[PDB]
């Protein structure tokens, strides 16, 4: 359980599980929807789906390879699958169909279908998806005119003056060596992977991506969505918080543990030893939420997100969950912060000791990129142990304390109380 | 248009937000109310309570 | 509890009302019965012998003290009554018992 | 007011002592027929308050015979006591129908309001 | 809920003055009800505070005002806040009402 | 192991507010000293 | 700066230092008006004139 | 107040005459340039009071796409008028615009009060 990466002007790292019965091998780039401006907002899903239509996938599956991709902020992957002993297979493909030829993949055809489809994926997560449209409205008014504010799938609109002219500049400007980590998940040795790159030769571009002239900056604001013919009002708010590579990443992890997520409907989950679950269950305030902390490059968001039937109580909502909130400056307890910690654990151990090595490389790329070495999960669960109550006062005291706030909202949304009726409640006045 | 472009406020925003700073002159104002208010308070109850002390004219027969 | 502790307050203030407009007719129960009941505030520690010559005006049960126990007298009656709303709020939330000290729930009349 | 649990702790100590049994129980009898509710068709457990949450509990959980009786036996008694009579002596509740049906359904929801609230307020060892 | 809805008492404060939906573009005008219930507070309070020192004999009305003002302690800070007082209470009555009389505030439903 | 609470106010919650007891008993010897002086009554 | 959890943040001496500010500031408003008014009408007093009917 | 069916029956006599709509249009006509409800991005017909049956009844039955552009107009309003500015002069109601998008629903509403309120005092012959 270690991981190996080497350099040849090609960064190639690998994670060998001798017990697996499935390779995956694939190429990570360090550029999101975050290095993207409003005009070619949603060019990298439109890649995405032209490595994943027909006549490609078609030409893998003759050979027994199967193909995924991953559109994020701050990284891209394509990647191919195949059986232990077909992997040098898998190379080949990645070299012709991708990096060298693709003339063939930006045919005038094939253009036009996939952009239809890419639409109607668009437009139906618009009018269907309201919990996952809600949070990708906070990013926007949090970090809006900055590059962290650009929706992932792109924009209805951006996306239909898309011309392959703008699918080439793209890769020109990003899909570089030295914007590049090669992989490599479950039944595959590092030796053979290194020996295989350099019998051939590899290597897509030199380098100089773009530098981005604005930096993220978090602005306390809110928006809007109100929709009075659907059933249910979805809400989320959140902080500013901590990035990647932050001394604080851990400590902001498990204070999101502590408070947790609900379903009103699992009998289960009403049991959890979480005291803001005192005060909902009464008068059955939500049917389910769940709190995050999302960590970025340059900065993160602490928070939650809501789903409630019940339209004239959101105001006793929101106030009992933001003053549970002002506990962790002023009163939280040592049971709290012990149960905090072994769940947490169970949290990321299960999601980085999954049986997928698709999930395996999106993240081991992503780190690599960012750190040039992955921390194992040893190293992780030691650092978690040794958090304290100090830690997490002094940490709830500079981030949550009389902070700013953002806010993002749609449905039934009348009984949702103005802003600053709402930052009001980040401090206690009893203290 | 879409819902995910922000319209222009900068008209209104500050030179940094700089949280270190926007608390500070909100609160002196809030602080300086309060206080004046907590003495003139002080005053008018004390005014009325003194009015029910004796008069000059019994204090002159004392 | 809540229609209890009103009522409270309701026994208060009527002892006071009483006892102030006994003093404005001013006969000889009037005057020395006032006398008593002053003079006990004046062991309060360090205190006492201020809020005396406060409450008569001067330095004894005099005219002063009879002319602001009157305007008083009047005054109380007043509050008693925006107290007796109050404690009817209270006694509408649950109603009245009965004398059987078990619900009545099942069986009401208007 | 005083928990069932203690009434249940006490009253079961002075029952298996047999010198204390001998000397408490003749007073509780006696103590029973001078107070005079079965004589309006009451048992005992139609006297306890029912304002509270552990007793709007045991009322749910109670079998629809059983409550379908209870209601019957109260407004009955209500209607006994506007006239400032009796019932008759046919009757009244006997001793061996005067039986706690609705003991068992109150400790079983005090145990679990005590279990719940010390798991709130635990001191943790390391 | 919370206890400022929970509350038989605190449950009117909470309907009339915290929570209550008021509409977005309501200007400086519908700020004179305010003022009229302050001005209320002001003469009771400073009426019942002259009354102490008031005798009401034709033959000793005029001298029991001049000696709320030559003998009493502040006596004429009360009388001149009082008389002053009233004449402010009647200015902003004939604002609230001339108000209404401009917005329609006198229509049905109202 | 479990604290004994008292219905609502527990020990864990009488000691994360007795420096904040400490300090609104101060809060009131504050608001005594406004209370008061403007008719003689000094303190020690 | 860290004026916040001095100054701003803690409530309990907040209302503290406004009310324990408002003894001081009396004393101090009082003594310095006093003087403003008994200077600016210097000569026509009853302590100044007692001396000059000397 | 004053009915529609009133207002209407007294504005199609001015209306249809020669000589009185020569002298009474343009009285009318800088009325409405001086009142100011264009300015707000307002109709007429959203300045009629609405806390009455008649008026409840045709707000029902306007359709949903008027009915949505009408909400908006008036918070629109709202905001413009706390913050003691107008509107940007491209932002305005033109004279086109301004139509009478709500007085057939009104009519027809009258209309069927009345009769169904003749029907209810009605003399019979033999
Ligand atoms: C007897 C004493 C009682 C005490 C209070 C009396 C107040 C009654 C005055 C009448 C009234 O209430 O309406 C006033 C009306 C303006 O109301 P509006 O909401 O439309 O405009 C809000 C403003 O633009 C923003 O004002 P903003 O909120 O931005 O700043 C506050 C303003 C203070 O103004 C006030 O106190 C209003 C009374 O700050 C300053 O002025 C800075 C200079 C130091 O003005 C008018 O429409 C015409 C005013 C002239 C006619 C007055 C004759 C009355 C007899
Ligand atoms: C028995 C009962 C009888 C009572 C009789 C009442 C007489 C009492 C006299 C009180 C004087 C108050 C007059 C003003 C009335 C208040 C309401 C009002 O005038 O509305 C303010 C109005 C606001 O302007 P807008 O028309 O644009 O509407 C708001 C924007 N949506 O803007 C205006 O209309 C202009 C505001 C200017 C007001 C000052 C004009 C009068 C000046 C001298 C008055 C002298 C009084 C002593
Ligand atoms: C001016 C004085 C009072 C007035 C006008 C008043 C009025 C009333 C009225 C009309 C009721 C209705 C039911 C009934 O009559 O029993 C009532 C009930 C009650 N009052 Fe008073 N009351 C007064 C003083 C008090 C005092 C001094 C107490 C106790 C110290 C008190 C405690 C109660 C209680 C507990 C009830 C409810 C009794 C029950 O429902 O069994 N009241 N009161
Ligand atoms: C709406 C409330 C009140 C109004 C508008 C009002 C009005 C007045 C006015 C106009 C005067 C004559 C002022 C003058 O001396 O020139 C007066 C005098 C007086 N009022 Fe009131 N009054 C009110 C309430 C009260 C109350 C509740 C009391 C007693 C508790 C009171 C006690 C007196 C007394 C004793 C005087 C004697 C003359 C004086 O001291 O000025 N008033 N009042
Ligand atoms: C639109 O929303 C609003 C709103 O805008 C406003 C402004 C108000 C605020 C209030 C009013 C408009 C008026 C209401 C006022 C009253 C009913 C006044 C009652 C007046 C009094 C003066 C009571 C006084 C009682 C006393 C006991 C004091 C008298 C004498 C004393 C203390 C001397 C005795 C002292 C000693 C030491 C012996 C609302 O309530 C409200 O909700 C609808
Ligand atoms: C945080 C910022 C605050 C700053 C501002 C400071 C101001 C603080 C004070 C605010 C004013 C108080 C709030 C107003 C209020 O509660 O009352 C006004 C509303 C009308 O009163 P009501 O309670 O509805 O009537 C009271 C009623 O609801 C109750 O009726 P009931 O009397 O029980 O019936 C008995 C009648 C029976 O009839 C008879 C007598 O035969
Ligand atoms: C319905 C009638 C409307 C007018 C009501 C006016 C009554 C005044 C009450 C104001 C209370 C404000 C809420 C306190 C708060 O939010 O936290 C306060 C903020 O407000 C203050 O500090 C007090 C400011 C003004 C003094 C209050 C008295 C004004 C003078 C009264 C004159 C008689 C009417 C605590 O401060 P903090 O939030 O920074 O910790
Ligand atoms: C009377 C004028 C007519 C208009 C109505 C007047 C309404 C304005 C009243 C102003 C607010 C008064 C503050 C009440 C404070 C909270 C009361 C409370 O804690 O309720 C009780 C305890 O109250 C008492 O023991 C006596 C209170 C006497 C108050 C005398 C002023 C708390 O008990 P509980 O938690 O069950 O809340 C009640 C739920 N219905
Ligand atoms: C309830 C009466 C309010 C009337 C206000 C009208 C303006 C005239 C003020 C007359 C006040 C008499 C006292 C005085 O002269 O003090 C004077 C001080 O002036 C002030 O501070 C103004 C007081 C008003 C501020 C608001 C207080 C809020 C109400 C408190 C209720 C709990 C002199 O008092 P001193 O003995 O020198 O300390």
């Amino acid at each position: 359980a270690e991981v190996t990466q080497l350099s040849n002007g090609i960064v190639v790292a690998t994670e060998h599980n001798p017990s697996a019965h499935t390779a995956s091998v694939g190429v990570v780039f360090g550029s999101g929807a975050a290095n993207e401006n409003p005009y070619n907002n949603g060019v990298s899903n439109l890649w995405k789906n032209i490595f994943l239509s027909k006549e490609n996938s078609a030409v893998a599956a003759k050979e027994g390879l199967a193909l995924s991709s991953n559109i994020s902020r701050d990284f891209q992957s394509y990647i191919v699958s195949s059986l232990p002993g077909s992997t040098d297979k898998s190379l080949d493909f990645l070299n012709q169909s991708f990096i060298q030829q693709k003339a063939n993949l930006l045919s005038s055809s094939n253009f036009e279908a996939t952009k239809k489809s890419v639409l109607k994926q668009v437009q139906d997560f618009e009018e269907n998806d309201h919990p996952n449209r809600v949070l990708e409205h906070l990013h926007s008014t949090a970090f809006q005119n900055t590059p962290l504010s650009l929706p992932t799938r792109g924009t209805l609109e951006s996306l239909e003056n898309l011309v392959v002219a703008d699918l080439e500049s793209f890769a020109n400007n990003h899909f570089l060596n030295s914007n590049a980590v090669v992989v490599g998940t479950g039944n595959i040795k590092h030796e053979d992977l290194v020996n295989s790159i350099e019998s051939k030769n590899l290597s897509l571009q030199t380098g100089t991506k773009p530098v981005l002239k604005k930096k993220a900056a978090f602005l306390g604001s809110e928006v809007r969505l109100r929709d009075d013919t659907l059933p249910k009002a979805w809400i989320s708010l959140a902080v500013e918080g901590e990035p990647v590579n932050s001394p604080n990443y851990f400590v902001a992890k498990l204070a999101a543990q502590i408070f947790g997520s609900y379903n009103a409907f699992e009998p289960a989950s009403r049991l959890q030893g979480i005291k803001l679950l005192d005060n909902i269950q009464e008068y059955q305030l939500c049917d389910n939420f769940n709190h995050f902390s999302l960590s970025y490059k340059d900065s993160g968001l602490w928070g939650f997100s809501t789903a409630t039937r019940n339209v004239t109580m959101i105001d006793d909502l929101i106030h009992f969950t933001l003053k549970q909130w002002n506990r962790l400056t002023i009163s939280v307890t040592d049971t709290e912060v012990e149960r905090a910690k072994s769940l947490l654990k169970l949290q990321l151990g299960q999601l980085y000791e999954s049986g997928n090595p698709v999930n395996d490389a999106n993240l081991l790329g992503a780190e690599v990129l960012i750190k040039g070495s992955k921390l194992s999960l040893g190293e992780a669960f030691k650092k978690i142990d040794a958090i304290t109550v100090k830690d997490v006062k002094a940490w709830a005291g500079k981030r949550l304390w009389d902070q700013d706030i953002a806010i993002a909202g749609t449905g039934q949304i009348e009984g949702l109380l103005d802003y600053m009726r709402i930052r009001s409640d980040m401090s206690m006045m009893r203290w | 248009k879409s819902t995910y472009r922000t319209p222009n406020f900068d008209d209104v925003l500050k030179e940094n937000n700089d949280a270190d700073k926007g608390r500070s002159y909100a609160y002196f104002m809030v602080g300086a109310m309060g206080l004046l208010s907590s003495a003139g308070a002080k005053s008018t109850v004390e005014t009325f309570i003194s009015s029910m002390t004796a008069t000059a004219d019994v204090l002159a027969m004392a | 509890v809540t229609l209890w502790n009103v009522g409270v307050i309701i026994f208060i203030l009527t002892i006071a009302t009483a006892f102030l407009g006994y003093c404005c007719v001013y006969g000889q129960m009037s005057h020395w019965g006032a006398t008593v009941i002053t003079n006990l505030f004046s062991a309060i520690p360090f205190v006492g012998n201020d809020i005396v010559s406060w409450l008569w005006g001067g330095f004894s049960v005099s005219n002063p003290t009879i002319q602001r126990f009157f305007a008083l007298h009047y005054l109380v009656p007043f509050i008693i009554a925006a107290m007796v709303i109050m404690h009817l709020m209270a006694l509408h939330i649950h109603g009245s018992s009965n004398p059987l000290g078990i619900t009545g729930n099942l069986d009401r009349i208007p | 007011p005083q928990s069932f649990t203690s009434i249940a702790r006490i009253g079961d100590y002075i029952l298996k002592s047999p010198v204390l049994s001998k000397l408490c129980v003749p007073v509780a009898n006696q103590f029973i027929n001078l107070a005079g509710y079965k004589k309006l068709g009451l048992k005992f457990d139609d006297l306890i308050a029912e304002e509270n949450p552990i007793m709007q509990t045991a009322l749910r959980r109670l079998p629809e015979d059983e409550s379908y009786a209870r209601a019957y036996r109260i407004i009955r008694a209500h209607q006994t006591e506007l006239t400032h009579h009796l019932l008759p002596r046919n009757e009244w509740i006997k001793a061996q129908e005067d039986v706690p049906y609705l003991l068992p359904y109150i400790l079983e929801a005090e145990a679990a309001a005590k279990e719940k609230d010390e798991l709130d307020n635990i001191e943790v060892s390391k | 809920m919370a206890f400022r809805k929970s509350n038989v008492y605190l449950s009117l404060v909470n309907s009339y003055i915290i929570d209550s939906p008021q509409p977005s573009s309501i200007n400086y005008w519908w700020n004179m009800g305010s003022l009229l219930g302050l001005c209320l507070v002001i003469q009771i309070v400073t009426g019942i505070f002259m009354a102490m020192h008031y005798s009401s004999n034709i033959e000793l009305a005029f001298s029991s005002v001049e000696h709320i003002m030559r003998d009493v302690h502040n006596g004429y800070i009360l009388r001149y806040l009082h008389a002053n007082g009233a004449s402010f209470f009647f200015m902003v009555m004939f604002m609230h009402m001339a108000k209404g009389l401009y917005y329609g505030s006198y229509r049905s439903p109202r | 192991k479990t604290g004994l609470h008292f219905g609502r106010l527990s020990l864990r919650s009488l000691t994360a507010y007795a420096p904040n007891l400490m300090l609104w008993g101060g809060a009131s010897m504050l608001g005594l000293f406004v209370f008061t002086e403007g008719w003689p009554k000094f303190q020690d | 700066s860290s004026l916040y959890k001095t100054f701003f943040k803690r409530n309990a001496v907040f209302v503290g230092t406004i009310f324990a500010g408002a003894f001081v500031f009396q004393t101090v408003f009082d003594t310095a008006i006093t003087s403003w008014y008994e200077n600016h009408n210097k000569g026509k007093l009853w302590k100044d004139v007692k001396a000059r009917i000397a």
